[PDB]
């Protein structure tokens, strides 16, 4: 076993040392390698030449700022990587293609600003993939076209302006996705198409302001859509009519005025809403809305308060409603 | 039994205000209002609290033949609350301490039963951008005359704090702080 690191098995830990670079191994047959909170700044080609038989590799918290081409070179049994809170900036185009067993890929907290168009090629074992905390401003249109069995994405916290027509194609499996915390203006679900398989989608902390479909379609997976904290104040009339299994459905902090009972009408298989923090007009208009939470038999956390008029501000719409005789 | 920082309200009529600042005009669910007060007077207004301009939310405490008591208005409708059971206008000093929960009220006189009332149906919850609290009741038409103490209004001791000078105080009328 190698100085400065303690092996419990064909396991090698070699944590919290002062490492700038990989150390070479007595033993070669070695399972998996953990490199964590050292100071490695390079990668070289063919470094984990000599670890062929990695299944897991941790290089989270490293200074890393270059990957050379054939970094990972040989590691064909591996199937996590870990290669998160780094400098990372550019990838090679090369760089993951030979890694095919590759089930956990994590990238987040790195300095990326772009992505090739290949560099996730042929990583059909994918399940899971990382890029939170990055800088990137635009995702390839054919970056998932290999990603066949991909079922957790995660884009949070970058700089994505818009979301590119079909981009998502060969996400054919993916369940959950994150794209919270970026830079969204507008929502097309025409846009999300591809996903077939999507159970829930967290869209919150964004600058939204428009909600539309342009294509008619049947989303019949998707069960919980977080969109908290954006701007919205406009959503057409049919694109709740696309999601009918939708069951969680959160609204909160947004700059919503009212609701058409054409839009509610959609909402019914709904167990969980969130509209809270809004900017509601307390008159007749919300008469669809307050209908519906008559008749409504789910659950919703926050009280929901009138913004407008003055006199109506901070009291429950239903409260509101009957105190007022807004309606009927 | 008085002490605590007490106001003398002569005849004339007087008055302490508090301003709130423009932007922090609070608005409350619930109330909290505990007042120290020996008085003589048939009829008075102790405190008023009144809404920004614009609004009709309004919370006043009086006395009405000799018998304390609130009245008050979330926006819709006033509610009213009084202590009907005796009198407080012996000269001696009294505690009396109004709650208000939205639609619900409560008031107590010093050491006796406690009063609680409860409108049907639902209310309006919101006392809604307070802008003054005006202690004297000289603007209503019914100055107090008597002695205040330990004034208390949703956490700020506002007689206390007219004793320390704040700004925002205004001070009018014939009164002294003893
Ligand atoms: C204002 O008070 C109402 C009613 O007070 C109730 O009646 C009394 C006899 C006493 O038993 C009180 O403790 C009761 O609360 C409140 O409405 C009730 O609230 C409780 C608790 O939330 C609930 O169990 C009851 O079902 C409610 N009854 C009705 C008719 O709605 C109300 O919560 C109070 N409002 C505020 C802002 O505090
Ligand atoms: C470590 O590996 C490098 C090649 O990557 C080689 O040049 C060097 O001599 C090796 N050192 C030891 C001590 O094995
Ligand atoms: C790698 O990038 C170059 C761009 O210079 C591209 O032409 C080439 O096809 C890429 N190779 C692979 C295997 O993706
Ligand atoms: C969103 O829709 C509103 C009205 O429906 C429109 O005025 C606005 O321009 C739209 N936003 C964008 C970014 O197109
Ligand atoms: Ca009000
Ligand atoms: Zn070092």
């Amino acid at each position: 076993c190698p100085p400065k690191c303690r092996c419990e098995k064909l396991l090698f830990y070699c944590d919290s040392q002062g490492f700038h670079s990989v150390p070479n191994a007595t033993d070669k047959g070695s399972l998996g390698l953990s490199l964590r909170h050292n100071h490695i700044t390079e990668l070289e080609r063919d470094q984990f030449a000599s670890f062929s038989q990695l299944t897991w590799l941790h290089l989270d918290h490293n200074q890393i700022s270059t990957v050379k081409e054939d970094a990972f070179q040989g590691l064909y049994k591996l199937k996590e990587l870990i290669l998160s809170s780094n400098k990372i900036f550019y990838l090679p185009n090369t760089t993951f293609t030979q890694l095919i067993n590759l089930q956990n890929l994590d990238l987040s907290f790195n300095q990326l600003s772009s992505l090739h168009p290949e560099l996730f090629y042929g990583l059909r074992k994918l399940q899971t993939l990382h890029l939170r905390s990055n800088s990137l401003r635009t995702i390839p249109v054919r970056l998932f076209w290999d990603c066949r069995s991909l079922e957790f994405l995660d884009l949070s916290t970058n700089r994505l302006r818009s979301l590119a027509r079909n981009g998502f194609a060969g996400l054919i499996k993916l369940r959950e996705l994150h794209l919270e915390h970026n830079q969204l203006t507008k929502i097309n679900f025409a846009h999300f198409l591809r996903l077939s398989s999507l159970h829930t989608l967290f869209l919150q902390w964004n600058k939204i302001s428009n909600l539309t479909c342009g294509m008619e379609w049947t989303w019949g997976t998707l069960e919980k859509l977080d969109l908290t904290g954006n701007e919205i104040k406009a959503i057409d009339l049919t694109v709740f009519e696309t999601m009918p299994n939708l069951k969680i459905l959160l609204m909160d902090n947004n700059k919503l005025n009212s609701l058409d009972s054409k839009i509610l009408n959609s909402l019914r298989s709904l167990t969980t809403v969130g509209l809270s923090g809004n900017l509601w007009e307390c008159s007749a208009r919300i008469c669809a809305l307050a209908s519906w939470l008559g008749s409504f038999q789910g659950r919703w956390e926050h009280s929901i308060l009138c913004h407008s008029p003055d006199h109506t501000q901070g009291e429950d719409i239903l409260d509101a409603v009957a105190g007022f005789q807004l309606c009927w | 039994s008085h002490a605590g920082t007490t106001y003398i309200f002569s005849k004339g009529g007087g008055q302490i205000t508090y301003k709130w600042p423009p932007n922090d005009r609070p608005s409350t669910r619930a109330d909290r209002l505990a007042i120290g007060f020996s008085t003589v007077q048939k009829e008075a207004v102790l405190v008023r609290v009144d809404s920004s301009s614009g609004l009709g939310d309004y919370l006043e405490l009086h006395i009405h033949q000799g018998k304390i008591g609130v009245k008050f208005n979330v926006g819709t409708d006033d509610i009213a609350i009084e202590e009907s059971n005796a009198i407080i206008n012996d000269g001696k000093y009294h505690v009396v301490r109004f709650t208000r929960s939205g639609g619900n009220a409560t008031l107590q006189v010093d050491s006796w039963p406690v009063i609680e009332r409860y409108p049907a149906g639902r209310q309006l919850t919101i006392f809604n951008s307070q802008a003054t609290i005006i202690i004297g009741g000289k603007e209503q038409g019914q100055p107090f005359q008597g002695q205040l103490s330990g004034l208390y209004y949703n956490g700020l001791k506002v007689l206390n704090m007219a004793a320390e000078n704040d700004a925002n105080i205004a001070i009018v009328g014939n009164v002294r702080l003893v």
